[PDB]
RNA sequence: CCUCGCAAGAGGUGCACAAUCGACCGAUCCUGAUGUCUUCGGAUGGAUUUGAGUAAGAGCAUAGCUGUUGGGACCCGAAAG
RNA sequence: GUCGAAUUUGGGUAUAGGGGCGAAAGACUAAUCGAACCAUCUAGUAGCUGGUUCCUGCCGAAGUUUCCCUCAGGAUAGCAGAAGCUCGUAUCAGUUUUAUGAGGUAAAGCGAAUGAUUAGAGGUUCCGGGGUCGAAAUGACCUUGACCUAUUCUCAAACUUUAAAUAUGUAAGAAGUCCUUGUUACUUAAUUGAACGUGGACAUUUGAAUGAAGAGCUUUUAGUGGGCCAUUUUUGGUAAGCAGAACUGGCGAUGCGGGAUGAACCGAACGUAGAGUUAAGGUGCCGGAAUACACGCUCAUCAGACACCACAAAAGGUGUUAG
RNA sequence: GUGAUUUCUGCCCAGUGCUCUGAAUGUCAAAGUGAAGAAAUUCAACCAAGCGCGGGUAAACGGCGGGAGUAACUAUGACU
RNA sequence: GAAGACAUUGUCAGGUGGGGAGUUUGGCUGGGGCGGCACAUCUGUUAAACGAUAACGCAGAUGUCCUAAGGGGGGCUCAUGGAGAACAGAAAUCUCCAGUAGAACAAAAGGGUAAAAGCCCCCUUGAUUUUGAUUUUCAGUGUGAAUACAAACCAUGAAAGUGUGGCCUAUCGAUCCUUUAGUCCCUCGGAAUUUGAGGCUAGAGGUGCCAGAAAAGUUACCACAGGGAUAACUGGCUUGUGGCAGUCAAGCGUUCAUAGCGACAUUGCUUUUUGAUUCUUCGAUGUCGGCUCUUCCUAUCAUACCGAAGCAGAAUUCGGUAA
RNA sequence: GGUUGCGGCCAUAUCUACCAGAAAGCACCGUUUCCCGUCCGAUCAACUGUAGUUAAGCUGGUAAGAGCCUGACCGAGUAGUGUAGUGGGUGACCAUACGCGAAACUCAGGUGCUGCAAUCU
């Protein structure tokens, strides 16, 4: 009963979310937005692969989730499940609807149907971070949940370290010195803004100017 | 039996044909709602003033 | 159905400038207005009392007339293929007086000014005003300038 | 509706055409009589034949009345009309709005 | 149109018309003098009121085109009563 | 079918039109029956259908506003004609410039409010629950939640600090500006003010641009009150040669060149003609006009061939081309 | 109204009809009566049939239920 | 002989009276009907940053409620959270701290509001009198609602002030008739008095189809004027649905992704499905099925020749050229 | 320059944490006969200026402070947009031509100005 995607391809409507107005939209089957090992370091996961969208268009749910699982799956099964971090990209909140059936086209506001992104042009769908090595095992994982989606998007080597928002030379200038300490999965930088106190607390490898 | 709803279409044609005429200037416009007690005590300013001119030529 | 009532559609016409809400601060109750000013309206949402329609938000005119509280202002609103004058009658706050003509009442003076100093002087005026004209010729030097040589760049990714 | 029996308010009675007292009651109705003129013409319109010769109104929406309020001013004599907004339910007797209470039992 | 000026201009008077403020008559409301068959009389001066009014008349009549209403009503047409 | 009877049948006679007669079918009542036939009222009414008769000249629409037992119709405004009338460099403008306002769309924002949403990290519990120690504890230790803190991925027609472009109000002088100092019952503590004035000073570089086969004004009346199409904005619908809005431009009401063909596309709007030049589109032959010039590409056992337009997709190729 | 014969035509009068030696103090027209009033008139009491109250009636019009549980497997349900 | 002032008859009055007469038995609407109300209105959005703007668009609301929930003055500060106090626990009352409003202001929503517009108290009736102007809707009619003055009479506060109902944006009603208030006024036309009646000004009784008729069905016995402005059949656009065909390749197939199959996805084709639409035909294009006969399509069931196979043979399956 | 009374603009005036403040002023501060108000002289009212104090308020300074304000060829002539074509593409979309042009970001600078009257080493 779900309507070939082909129907909803585009983006013919504004925005619909799920609301106070809404109130009766379905789940997205795409719930889970990271894999692989997603606790790893910042340091861990230098080489960055972007599936990147070349149209304005429309992803379903049920193509995010399918196309999760084709790329999740063959980077596991080859690479090994701790060997990258796939981030998912692009949360659908926007809800399809469907005018279901006696009269005919009186009163045609359809119900929620399925749940779409809404993707521009140069989007990025898919972030995956690993390690120079892995590349060739990464790329082949997006390639094959291509796909699963509708309409052209191009495999991109980012030039950024990992999901840093720094170039590898530049996270390394910034790293070997003191500004980069852990977190999490990701990382805090050192500000030459505000107090000086905790500023010093915080990093304390810095404040030398040396290693 | 439906029919066309509304439509401003070809409403701008006709208003220009003739019209969009500016407002209409005048000096001396009107005291239409002006303040009763003003307009009172002006009524006897003016006739005061038209007295004063009047024994002006004698 | 249909809702057209009196302040539809004012949601944000009406509102009150982020972080400007409270108390209309006390000088737009000491600025005086007579007959034959020209003054702007401007709606106030705090005053809900002698509030323009919507309709002569952002629209000048002028005072005819100056009562207790309020200003009446005239407007010629269109309507049709004509005009009529419509007669409003405004609290102070709604109101502010328009700076439409201060670039006439600077000019006047001015021009009195270069007229009487001029003509004292023997004429010599042109005190009508002329739109912008194309500039002259003009010898730009090399001197410490040397044109920097600019080409198209290749293309890039960086994401 | 509560309104009370007492209103101070303007009387133009022109021996006092100032604020007075007035006591307040609600206006009813008053009696058919034959004999007011469209009684009489329409009496007349009624007989012999032809059935009914004036409209009989029908499709009743309003399900409440104005209340009127019959003010008296109880020095001057002269009584005034004020008609209050639509209600359903109009006492003019008492038990005022009552402060802080707590609901019974 | 008149006066001045060679002319450009300036002043004088300004019908029709238009804008504006007033005055007059009736209505409404207020005021209520002199007097009186003590209840008649209603001067006088007023008012975000109001009239199809006054303020040196413009009509009446015949005729024509066009338009209006009633009429078989531009021509032919029901089922019915 | 029936054929000796509730049989067939002639003649005479009775019953008449909201009436008759009916072994009952709304049957029959003179080819007429869910109300016969004849004349008259009667040229009944018709918001409905059809038609409406000579030529040329000039101007030239509407399918929109409001009200209507209104939705196939009227009234009302609009568009249109006619008649003019008062004036005239005058005043006028579907335009720009300058000055000064108004606005919350587009984008943008979310480590800003509200609302949604992925991920961890670090904290806080006499206190949401679980478990080991336990007599317990306002006990300690794991723990999982909730919260708090600094971060992180992603969103909004009915969210938002900011915030356009286009579109929009007002102003750009003689109805102006300055001086002197009158009137009043309003207003002031007050000849204070407010309003309206008397008298005086400065002409067209008199106060931006461009245009102006002038501007202003009055009366009366037609037709119309089914609209439809295209680019852009845009709602409902999977969609539609589908339905509904916005601004403009068209078609309708309009031929002419082009798109073979075609209401709406492109070009261009029509008095009768001559010469020239073109537009859009074309120039192998049909067919007016280079089987012109130039560099590449393409070989198809269903090649391809010009907008609107008369469809083709993912996905593939050790065909060939250039990267 | 039903439709030869044979056989049998059960329960229901609350409803709508029809109908009655019924009840009585509900309602109810014109006239007539009484009261007030200068009179027009107003108010009152009384009151026919009828309605209401009551009784009869289905070979009058017509109607003739729903939910649980329950028997030594299940099922079913005489029974509740 | 019977009957007897009773019957009868006449005039009014009540009952009864589809036996009969006359009439009526809304609109919008993706045909009409059922339904809903888009029929009179309000908030937010659609609405494209002035104004306007459509659909049986989207999320909601209105026919009320309040002598205070109206008016004035004074005082006070709210939602929440933190830390404390006998019974007392998550929740009782008491206290301090933080608290831009996260609260409350009848109700829908959106504005608005902090020595307030919210909470507590004090005093009250301006929710009053007179008659104009103005804004929205607009024709610049009416109604509704609202604004700012004038003239009273009042409230409240020391006062400046404020107050013509409810913080703002909705909460409603012609002519005729009846009824009441008002001045104590005009008229009843031969003249008075008094009842009665009639006028004038201002309210109430209501029209929700909300610019405002007094209104049940049935027709298959049916009628007329029309409509392709409008349904049922062909045909047209669409292709959701139906039907057929791919691509990725997780799985199935003892082992083995593709012999034969194939999930999650996803790209398409088709017009013997059904829908959606309403363009043509309503002054008529003869419905279903069968019989009969022709011709065409291919997505091939058989027959011809082939390539695959989890083809030993036999049988079968997949595929190609093939109508 | 300080302070006070009344202000205008209404964060460059607010917030958080500390330090400093002479003279005057303001304040905190003392009393409850009186007018007045409270459950409570805390608030409020009156009386004292006597008996005390810079602790608080208040003023100012500090902080690679939070916030806020201002600026810049920082981003960015980017996003968006008016206009054009028988422009590209199956389409979704996109490029170009003549114009208009943000927001975030990044960086630098800043942290109340000021009117009237009185007062003060
Ligand atoms: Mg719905
Ligand atoms: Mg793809
Ligand atoms: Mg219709
Ligand atoms: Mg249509
Ligand atoms: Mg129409
Ligand atoms: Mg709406
Ligand atoms: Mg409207
Ligand atoms: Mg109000
Ligand atoms: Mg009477
Ligand atoms: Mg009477
Ligand atoms: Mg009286
Ligand atoms: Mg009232
Ligand atoms: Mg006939
Ligand atoms: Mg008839
Ligand atoms: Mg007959
Ligand atoms: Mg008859
Ligand atoms: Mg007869
Ligand atoms: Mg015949
Ligand atoms: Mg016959
Ligand atoms: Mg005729
Ligand atoms: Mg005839
Ligand atoms: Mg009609
Ligand atoms: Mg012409
Ligand atoms: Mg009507
Ligand atoms: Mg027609
Ligand atoms: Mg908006
Ligand atoms: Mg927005
Ligand atoms: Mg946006
Ligand atoms: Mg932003
Ligand atoms: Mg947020
Ligand atoms: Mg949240
Ligand atoms: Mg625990
Ligand atoms: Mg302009
Ligand atoms: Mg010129
Ligand atoms: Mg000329
Ligand atoms: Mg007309
Ligand atoms: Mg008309
Ligand atoms: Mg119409
Ligand atoms: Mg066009
Ligand atoms: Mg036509
Ligand atoms: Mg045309
Ligand atoms: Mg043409
Ligand atoms: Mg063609
Ligand atoms: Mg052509
Ligand atoms: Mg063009
Ligand atoms: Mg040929
Ligand atoms: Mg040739
Ligand atoms: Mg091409
Ligand atoms: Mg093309
Ligand atoms: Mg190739
Ligand atoms: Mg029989
Ligand atoms: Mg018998
Ligand atoms: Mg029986
Ligand atoms: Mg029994
Ligand atoms: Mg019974
Ligand atoms: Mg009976
Ligand atoms: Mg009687
Ligand atoms: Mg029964
Ligand atoms: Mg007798
Ligand atoms: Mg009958
Ligand atoms: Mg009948
Ligand atoms: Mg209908
Ligand atoms: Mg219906
Ligand atoms: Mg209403
Ligand atoms: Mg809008
Ligand atoms: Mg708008
Ligand atoms: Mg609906
Ligand atoms: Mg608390
Ligand atoms: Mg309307
Ligand atoms: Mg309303
Ligand atoms: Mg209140
Ligand atoms: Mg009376
Ligand atoms: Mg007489
Ligand atoms: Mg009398
Ligand atoms: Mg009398
Ligand atoms: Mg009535
Ligand atoms: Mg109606
Ligand atoms: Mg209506
Ligand atoms: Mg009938
Ligand atoms: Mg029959
Ligand atoms: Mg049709
Ligand atoms: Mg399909
Ligand atoms: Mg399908
Ligand atoms: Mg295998
Ligand atoms: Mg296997
Ligand atoms: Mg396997
Ligand atoms: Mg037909
Ligand atoms: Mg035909
Ligand atoms: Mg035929
Ligand atoms: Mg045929
Ligand atoms: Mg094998
Ligand atoms: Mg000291
Ligand atoms: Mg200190
Ligand atoms: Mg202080
Ligand atoms: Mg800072
Ligand atoms: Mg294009
Ligand atoms: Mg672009
Ligand atoms: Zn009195």
């Amino acid at each position: 009963a779900r309507r070939p995607a082909r129907c909803y391809r585009y983006q013919k409507n504004k925005p619909y979310p799920k609301s106070r107005y809404n109130r009766a939209v379905p789940d997205s089957k795409i719930r889970i937005y990271d894999l692989g090992k997603k606790k790893a370091t910042v340091d861990e996961f230098p080489l960055c692969v972007h599936l990147v969208s070349n149209e304005l268009e429309q992803l379903s749910s049920e193509a995010l989730e399918a196309a999760r699982i084709c790329a999740n799956k063959y980077m596991t099964t080859v690479s090994g499940r701790d060997a990258f971090h796939l981030r998912v990209r692009v949360h659908p909140f926007h809800v399809l609807r469907i005018n279901k059936m006696q009269q005919g086209m009186r009163g045609a506001w359809g119900k929620p149907h399925g749940l779409a992104a809404r993707v521009d042009i140069g989007q990025i769908i898919f972030s995956v971070r690993t390690k120079d090595s892995n590349k060739d095992v990464v790329v082949e994982g997006l390639r094959r949940a291509r796909y699963k989606f509708p309409g052209q998007q191009k495999i991109i080597l980012s030039k950024k370290w990992g999901f840093t928002n720094l170039d590898r030379p530049e996270y390394l200038k910034k790293r070997e010195a003191g500004e980069v300490k852990d977190d999490g999965a990701f990382v805090k930088f050192l500000s030459k803004k505000g107090s000086l106190e905790n500023n010093i607390r915080e990093f304390p490898e810095y404040f030398a100017a040396q290693a | 039996a439906k029919s066309k709803n509304h439509t401003a279409h070809n409403q701008t044609r006709k208003a220009h044909r003739n019209g969009i005429k500016k407002p209409k200037t005048y000096k001396y416009p009107s005291l239409k709602g002006v303040d009763p007690k003003f307009r009172r005590n002006h009524k006897h300013a003016l006739h005061g003033t038209a007295k004063a001119l009047a024994a002006a030529k004698k | 159905g249909k809702s057209h009532g009196y302040r539809s559609r004012t949601r944000y016409m009406f509102q009150r400038d982020f972080r400007k809400h409270g108390a209309v601060h006390l000088s737009t109750y000491l600025k005086v207005y007579k007959v034959g000013d020209i003054v702007d309206i401007k709606a106030n949402g705090s005053i809900q009392k002698g509030m323009p329609h919507k309709f002569y938000q952002g629209k000048t005119g002028v005072v005819y007339n100056v009562t207790k509280s309020s200003v009446g202002v005239i407007i010629n609103k269109m309507v049709g293929n004509r005009y009529l004058e419509k007669r409003l009658n405004l609290r102070v706050e709604h109101i502010k007086h328009s700076k439409c003509r201060q670039e006439f009442l600077e000019r006047v003076k001015a021009n009195a000014a270069k007229r009487a100093e001029a003509k004292a002087q023997g004429v010599a005026v042109q005190l009508k005003r002329q739109p912008a004209q194309p500039r002259e010729s003009r010898i730009v030097s090399t001197e410490g300038n040397v044109p920097q040589t600019l080409a198209p760049v290749p293309y890039e990714t960086f994401i | 509706v509560n309104v009370p029996k007492t209103r101070k308010t303007y009387c133009k009675g022109k021996t006092c055409r100032k604020h007075t007292q007035h006591k307040v009651t609600q206006y009813k109705a008053g009696k058919a009589s034959l004999f007011a003129q469209g009684k009489r013409r329409y009496d007349r319109k009624q007989s012999g034949f032809g059935g009914q010769t004036k409209p009989v109104f029908h499709k009743k929406a309003k399900t409440t009345k104005k209340v009127v309020l019959r003010l008296e001013c109880v020095k001057c004599k002269t009584r005034a009309q004020l008609t209050l907004k639509r209600c359903k339910h109009f006492e003019l007797g008492g038990e005022k709005k009552q402060k802080g209470q707590a609901l019974q039992f």
